[PDB]
């Protein structure tokens, strides 16, 4: 769990008051070598009945089911990863699958088909540099998605802005209102500052990471 | 609340 590292990285950037000091030189904090490998491109909240389905940017699809199990279909459309409630990981294929997983596979295929047909692909214009969804929650303002590689993604509903936080790179990717996809080193935002918009979202992010840490 | 991401 790299959540503690993430919280520390956010504590540090926020404490530097990046938008409240001198000349903001945000462009100097950009680091394309830190562009994430994975993020959530689409999601469907069917948690009142089945669970939460998501598409990663590589076109792989996962579901976190209401029974606390996870099923992930690789982008080849056949290879499967199943994670039981106790945490046991199994690797198989749809072509071979146990009869006991037929229902969950079918559900996943419906999720997959819907996302492929109906939703915008977040970061669609970007070539990325397999994690599963550890957990998620929603607020009035955002959906928060925690990936098993330590990444935390926050999608804001009102303005469609998004953060992808990676504690391994100590980086943040910001997708703005114009769908501009920019990756920054957090330490460099400390060094060079950032706009009020990103600064406010990083403050929000800290609160969300606290929530993740307090509900582990 | 929106039950899915942006269309």
């Amino acid at each position: 769990c790299h959540l503690s590292d993430m919280l520390q990285q956010l504590h540090s950037v926020n404490a530097s008051k990046p938008s409240e000091r001198g000349l903001v030189r945000q462009e100097e904090a950009e680091d394309p070598a830190c562009i994430p490998i994975f993020w959530v491109s689409k999601w469907v909240d069917y948690s009142d009945k089945y669970g939460l389905g998501y598409q990663l940017c590589d076109n792989s699809v996962g579901v976190l089911f209401n029974d606390s199990t996870r099923l992930i279909l690789y982008n080849d459309g056949d290879s499967l990863q199943y994670i039981e409630r106790d945490g046991t990981e199994s690797y198989l294929t749809v072509s071979s699958h146990p009869n006991s997983l037929m229902k969950k596979i079918t559900l996943l295929k419906y999720f997959r088909n819907y996302m492929s047909e109906h939703l915008l692909k977040a970061g669609a214009n970007i070539t990325p540099r397999l994690p599963y969804l550890r957990t998620w929650f929603r607020t009035r303002s955002a959906i928060i998605l925690h990936l098993s590689n330590g990444s935390v993604q926050i999608n804001f509903f009102q303005d469609h802005t998004k953060l992808i936080l990676c504690p391994l790179m100590a980086a943040v990717t910001y997708i703005d209102e114009k769908r501009d996809f920019r990756t920054y080193r957090l330490s460099l935002l400390e060094e060079y500052g950032c706009c009020k918009e990103l600064a406010s979202r990083l403050r929000y992010a800290r609160t969300m990471v606290d929530k993740l840490l307090s509900s582990r | 609340p929106p039950p899915m991401s942006s269309m």
